[PDB]
């Protein structure tokens, strides 16, 4: 049975730990959002074929540029993430995350993931962005960024509502098979 | 309530970390040093490169740090002082991180399937690589938990800032020590 190492990267703002907790437990953690997600493995079935999916978090390493690549060797697929209501996190896909993933893992597939989909229509979120002359990231921007970095898919999801969430990890597995 | 949830996660993930390091030592390391089986010539007598100083890190958390953190369970606002008291012990994460690339290269180029076989033999969900990254993850995690405590402790919270300063200094020094 094939084993798959998937590493999740991106800014602190994206909600990496919450995303992984909500996917693996099938529920938004709600009350308290834990800071620790330990390396995880589960059997999951994709297209009628069993797969052992391994997931590594990277939260806490965002300011340590030489420690982060210690997690990268022998990765089968990367999720490069940004929050749909943080234009700064979207730009860091191009400025920060894609350059180091490609330099250390030039032949590994990438999925571009926009998180916090539920907030893109939120009035309070939109207004606070407007006060800084910004707006949320929309679907065609994600398409254009995915093309620029050679991502094999662009996907949007919400840890809160679980919209699009299982699809993210299904497609990560299909990128390897 | 929120500072109680943070303290509980700190303690529960510390027990999990001690357990994980204990399993790694008594499985992947024990097979090399036991003399029970067959060590390829590329890793023979090289346990010290593969595992670095993870024995000494385990000894610190198992003998000292978990027990002292438990004593702070009802004192979350003061737990920053635990990291101040024991700041010198955290210097061995600098040693560990420096050695990590040499460890990974040795395993890839010379261990073959030796450790994959041990893993299947014992039924472990975690590869040797999954265990050996945990000290790197843990030493960058403490600062997140201390940051969260600062969002919900009053201003008798100088006994969080000083501990946070230590736990930002340590992973920065480890980072700056990499080639």
């Amino acid at each position: 049975m094939q084993a798959i190492k998937c590493v999740v990267v991106g800014d602190g703002a994206v909600g990496k730990t919450c995303l992984l907790i909500s996917y693996t437990t099938n529920a938004f953690p709600g009350e308290y959002i834990p800071t620790v997600f330990d390396n995880y493995s589960a059997n999951v079935m994709v297209d009628g074929k069993p797969v052992n999916l391994g997931l590594w978090d990277t939260a806490g390493q965002e300011d340590y540029d030489r420690l982060r690549p210690l997690s990268y060797p022998q990765t089968d697929v990367f999720l490069i993430c940004f929050s749909l209501v943080s234009p700064a996190s979207f730009e860091n896909v191009r400025a920060k995350w894609y350059p180091e993933v490609r330099h250390h893992c030039p032949n590994t597939p990438i999925i571009l993931v926009g998180t916090k989909l539920d907030l893109r229509d939120d009035k309070d979120t939109i207004e606070k962005l407007k006060e800084k002359k910004l707006t949320p990231i929309t679907y065609p921007q994600g398409l254009a960024m995915a093309k620029e970095i050679g991502a094999v898919k662009y996907l949007e999801c919400s840890a809160l509502t679980q919209r699009g969430l299982k699809t993210v990890f299904d497609e990560a597995i299909r990128a390897v098979l | 309530r929120k500072k109680e949830f943070i303290m509980a996660e700190l303690l529960q993930t510390e027990k999990a970390y001690v357990r994980d390091l204990h399993e790694c030592l008594e499985t992947y390391l024990w097979e090399m040093t036991s003399g029970v089986e067959e060590i390829p010539p590329g890793i023979l007598n090289k346990e010290h490169i593969i595992f670095g100083n993870i024995q000494e890190i385990y000894d610190f958390h198992n003998n000292i740090f978990l027990k002292e953190l438990e004593k702070y369970e009802q004192l979350p606002e003061d737990v920053g002082h635990c990291f101040v008291t024991w700041a010198d012990k955290f210097q061995m994460y600098v040693t560990y991180c420096k050695n990590k690339p040499d460890s990974n290269q040795l395993i890839l180029e010379h261990a073959g399937t030796f450790f994959d076989e041990i893993q299947q033999r014992h039924g472990l969900a975690n590869s040797i690589s999954s265990y050996l990254i945990k000290p790197v993850q843990r030493v960058t995690k403490y600062q997140l938990l201390l940051k969260e405590l600062l969002t919900c402790c009053e201003e008798g919270k100088g006994e969080l800032k000083d501990g946070l300063e230590v736990m930002l200094s340590v992973p920065k020094k480890a980072n700056d020590a990499m080639h």
